């Protein structure tokens, strides 16, 4: 038995997101108890909606009144309906039923995007290697990038104006609690490599705009 | 109910994963279904199985079959998960979770409480504690009204690491970033906090780094430099 959810869904603020959960044909959505869980980064899922019918339904603890459910028997699909959309609605939504022995069955989740979030340039902090790390003959430059939206970012390191390709590891952007994005980039170097240049630069490009921070081994 | 989860976060391949969920606020053997769910990195929720509180009967995901045992310890008001012969496919965050038994109002069939989750990594690599480095504020920013200072938690394995500031008394302006995974297979992460520069002359800033898999607690004082 299988629940099919689209991987992602976008919707406008004020309007309604209709998240579908399609049940395999061996089930009849008409008579199935549906459960929806909301999950945000870093936390366990939380019960969002229990839906059998418009007559028999309950919102989960702390869930606002603008949430509802429905079922389309023709497409054998249950829906989670979120009205009056706000940014705090952005999350992963999992649908779930149970089989005859109360075994859980989960859909794969829909990541819901609320449109119209204002563009936000990244804040960038570059740290040089510490003196403790230089004693260990190593040097890590730490470029920390936060509060940007949308969550796409390009990172380039420069040494004395020349591109640096080796030793660079950058994280995927990850959604922060305020619905902006965070990422970080590490330039890993030997102490001697770090001493052999007058400056290093972390350049962060975001929707065509580049924010740049620089650090100098002179100290 | 409170669900308190524990167990090792590093399991060698083909060996056995073992997790426990200690329950408070309700007697495990009085009712409800006590279950385990996992979530591999970047993926969805996966059902493992459950044990009925009243009966002791167990039910498992058929795809996990001969490898799963769930049992309860009424002497400790706990239930457990043992998953044998682990491979990379078993690397995941594992949650315990409760629901009510069939026969109650079906609202209560929704999973009503969750353990905090244990990060489990299947790997033959051995644990490695982090080296922790203070990240001094730039002297230039200390001459302005606010300054960013941080801690570099370098080259640890496996996940997770916890960071706090001043034994938990400093929270506002704290941003701890998700880890990068290096080509070496070790992780690194950084935590940063922005403070009034004025405060650098009267406060002490210490990051409290906790890496339970290696039993490494490290408190690193961030010193203020003028050059």
């Amino acid at each position: 038995s299988v629940l099919t959810q689209p991987p992602s869904l976008s919707a406008s603020p004020g309007a309604s997101a209709r998240l579908p959960c399609t049940l395999s044909s061996d089930l009849s959505v008409g008579s199935k108890n549906m459960y929806w869980y909301q999950q945000k980064p870093g936390s366990a899922p939380r019960l969002f909606l229990y839906y059998y019918s418009d007559s028999d339904k309950q919102l989960g603890p702390g869930v606002p009144n603008r949430v509802s459910g429905s079922k389309e028997t023709s497409s054998n699909t249950a829906f989670l309906l979120i009205s009056g959309l706000q940014p705090e609605d952005e999350a992963d939504y999992y649908c779930q039923v149970y089989d005859g022995s109360a075994n859980d069955v989960f859909g794969s989740g829909t990541k819901l995007t609320v449109l119209g979030q204002p563009k936000a340039a990244p804040s960038v902090t570059l740290f040089p290697p510490s003196s403790e790390e230089l004693q260990a003959n190593k040097a890590t430059l730490v470029c920390l990038i936060s509060d940007f939206y949308p969550g796409a970012v390009e990172v380039a390191w420069k040494a004395d104006g020349s591109a640096v390709n080796a030793g660079v590891e950058t994280t995927k952007p990850s959604k922060q609690s305020n619905n902006k994005y965070a990422a970080s980039s590490y330039l890993s170097l030997t102490s001697d490599q770090w001493k052999s240049h007058k400056s290093y630069s972390c350049q962060v490009t975001h929707e065509g705009s580049t924010v740049e921070k620089t650090v100098a081994p002179a100290e | 109910v409170q669900l308190q989860e524990s167990g090792p976060g590093l399991v060698k391949p083909s060996e056995t994963l073992s997790l426990t969920c200690a329950v408070s606020g309700y007697s495990i053997s009085s009712g409800y279904y006590w279950g385990w769910i996992r979530q591999p990195p970047g993926k969805g929720l996966e059902y493992i199985g459950y044990i009925s509180g009243s009966s002791g009967s167990t039910y498992y995901n058929p795809s996990l079959k001969s490898r799963v045992t769930i049992s309860k310890d009424t002497s400790k008001n706990q239930f457990s998960l043992k998953l044998s012969s682990v491979t990379a496919a078993d690397t995941a965050v594992y949650y315990c979770a409760r629901r009510d038994r069939v026969g109650s109002y079906p609202y209560y069939y929704g999973l009503d409480s969750w353990g905090q989750g244990v990060l489990v990594t299947v790997s033959s690599a051995s644990t490695k504690g982090p080296s922790v480095f203070p990240l001094a504020p730039s002297s230039r920013s200390t001459s302005e009204s606010t300054a960013a200072l941080g801690c570099l938690v370098k080259d640890y394995f496996p996940e997770p690491v916890t960071v706090s500031w001043n034994s938990g008394s400093l929270t506002s302006g704290v941003h701890t970033f998700p880890a990068v995974l290096q080509s070496s297979g070790l992780y690194s992460l950084s935590s940063v906090v922005t403070v009034p520069s004025s405060s650098l002359g009267t406060q002490t800033y210490v990051c409290n780094v906790n890496h339970k898999p290696s039993n490494t607690k490290v408190d690193k004082r961030v010193e203020i430099k003028t050059c």
